[PDB]
């Protein structure tokens, strides 16, 4: 068997029926961004003379 | 005050109220997502 994507050549057998040279990669990316905030504000104010 | 005698009454009375509140809101978000296929190994890149 000749050069595929390797050395210069590999040897097969007779029970081995087929070697294949062909290239598939698949891929994924799943991203998820969050960022929640909180801002409370709370004041009183009360003079009484 | 009338002949004889003298009186005299005075009063006084102030009040003030003050009140302040803030709220504010703010969020960001956002998700992305991908998918992919690809048909030697330097393709890998
Ligand atoms: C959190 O919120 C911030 C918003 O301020 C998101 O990204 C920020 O982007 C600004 C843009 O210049 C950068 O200066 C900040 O440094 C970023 N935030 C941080 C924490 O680095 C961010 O995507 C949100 N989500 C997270 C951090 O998961």
């Amino acid at each position: 068997v000749f050069s595929g994507d390797g050395k210069d050549f590999y040897r097969l057998s007779g029970n081995v029926l087929s070697y294949t040279f062909q290239v598939k990669i698949n891929n994924d990316f799943n991203y998820e961004f969050y960022n929640s905030t909180w801002s409370y504000v709370k004041h009183t104010s009360t003079e009484h003379t | 005050r009338v002949l004889f005698a003298k009186k005299t009454k005075v009063e006084h009375r102030c009040t003030t109220n003050k009140l302040s509140e803030k709220h504010e809101g703010s969020f960001i978000q956002g998700a992305e997502k991908s998918i992919s296929l690809i048909r030697s190994e330097y393709g890998a890149a």
